[PDB]
């Protein structure tokens, strides 16, 4: 999955 | 309610205490007892409730994603796996509408300065994704507009008031983009937002103190994962 | 009661989805809905109970040694951290006794074969064990001989029943060792134990099918791990 | 802290 914060 | 007796002080002081301990279910308490005493959280209570709620939500989305993996491979060519994907389904959604009910009944009219505001924006633009990874009925479209709706006014706000090196507003970028590459089927605009985001960053590196952003070169770092990931 | 409306069956397939979704505590209520059946449970059944209770008591101390920690500092040369800890100390208490009722109640008066036995009663010494790291007033001295009584029973049935590389034989011997060091102030007695056991069982090992044993080989580098730190 | 399973 792609990162976020 | 649940921590209606205890002062203010003490509850951003056991938050404290569960996150060092990692019981960020007590700690997503504590912090929302604080925010129910009225007044206006410090930056640093901000980031308290966030990271609170983000680890809480993170885990049962990590749940959620297995047994939705689980579930698909059962209906390819019992109840069981359902009945508890819907379990967990259930526990995430009430999180969610937890966190937007706080944001909506207190935080975000009372955030007159940009930094709050966007903040709790992009908080809001965040757990209505959360409800989108999941939503399957007729609300599924209201959802995932009500989470761009969310993300596009802190857009508007950071854009104007926050330097392109403010965690916060990188933040808000790296999320937003993920929405339109994973939610919003709209990769170009993914890539397009997470590119302007970077180079206008790294364009600003050059007015910060050396020891200051470590948060924001985490994201930026972030950001280049995620372009790396796409293209 | 809470699980009483499912099928065991249910019960035990959502313990298997709760294990591979991460969710301890949700796998420890399955678990404990299936033992009220009255039911024997299974070799495979009775690892369930075990990882998932071991597991969410696992997360409880970490936390308390956390806690214990800043509270120990706070008092060397306000009332939130003692409280705190003494919140987390309740539930972890609770997880314990929740445990030991089980196994009092179902498992330790019905299991006649070696192996289920010699498995509920490290059981008890570990619940013991675990209370007596947070017993503080005159009922320590108790809670540390239940452990030891339960321990020592469990030993005296493996060294008669089960051959020394038996994984359950192992893991006693691994955890009777560390109640020795930690518990009973005996460190003498807990590398006699560990050693003993590493040595009975190297001599052994000359009787097992190749890929058969993982277990019992991870068992005999947590032994050696500890004669090391010990040593 | 030592090893326990
Ligand atoms: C419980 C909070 C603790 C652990 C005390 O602080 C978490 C972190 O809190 C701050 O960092 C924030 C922050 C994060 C940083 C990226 C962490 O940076 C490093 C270097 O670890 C991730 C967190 O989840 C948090 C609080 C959240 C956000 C996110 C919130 O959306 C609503 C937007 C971007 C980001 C902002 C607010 C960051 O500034 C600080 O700037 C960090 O310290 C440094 C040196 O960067 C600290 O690690
Ligand atoms: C939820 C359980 C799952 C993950 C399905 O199984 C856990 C594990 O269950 C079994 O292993 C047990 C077992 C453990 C093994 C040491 C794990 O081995 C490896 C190679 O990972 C640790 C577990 O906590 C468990 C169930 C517990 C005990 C412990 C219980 O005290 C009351 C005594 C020693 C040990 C025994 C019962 C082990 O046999 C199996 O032998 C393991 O498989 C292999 C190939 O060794 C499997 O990983
Ligand atoms: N370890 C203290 C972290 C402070 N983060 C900045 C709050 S705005
Ligand atoms: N993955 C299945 C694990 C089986 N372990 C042996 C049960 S006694």
């Amino acid at each position: 999955f792609p990162a976020t914060v | 309610g649940a921590m209606g007796s205890m002062e203010r002080a003490s509850l951003i002081q056991k938050a404290k205490l569960a996150e060092q301990a990692e019981r960020y279910e007590d700690m997503a308490a504590f912090m929302k007892g604080a925010v129910e005493k009225g007044e206006e959280l410090s930056c640093e209570e901000r980031n308290l409730l966030s990271v609170a709620y983000k680890n809480v939500v993170g885990g049962q989305r990590a749940a959620w994603r297995v047994l939705s993996s689980i579930e698909q491979k059962s209906n390819e060519e019992g109840p069981e796996v359902r009945e508890y994907r819907e379990k967990v389904e259930t526990e995430l959604q009430g999180v969610c509408d937890t966190v937007l009910g706080l944001l909506d009944s207190h935080l975000i009219k009372e955030a007159g300065d940009a930094e709050s505001r966007v903040f709790y924006l992009k908080m809001k633009g965040d757990y209505y994704r959360y409800l989108a990874e999941v939503a399957t009925g007729d609300d599924k479209k209201r959802i995932i507009d009500s989470a761009r709706s969310a993300y596009q006014e802190a857009m508007d706000i950071s854009k104007k008031e926050m330097p392109p090196t403010n965690p916060i507003r990188l933040g808000l970028a790296l999320n937003f983009s993920v929405f339109h590459y994973e939610i919003a089927n709209s990769p170009e605009e993914a890539i397009s937002l997470a590119k302007t985001t970077f180079d206008e960053a790294m364009a600003d590196l050059h007015t910060l103190s050396e020891d200051s952003y470590k948060d924001s070169t985490l994201i930026m770092q972030l950001l280049r994962d995620n372009l790396t990931l796409w293209t």
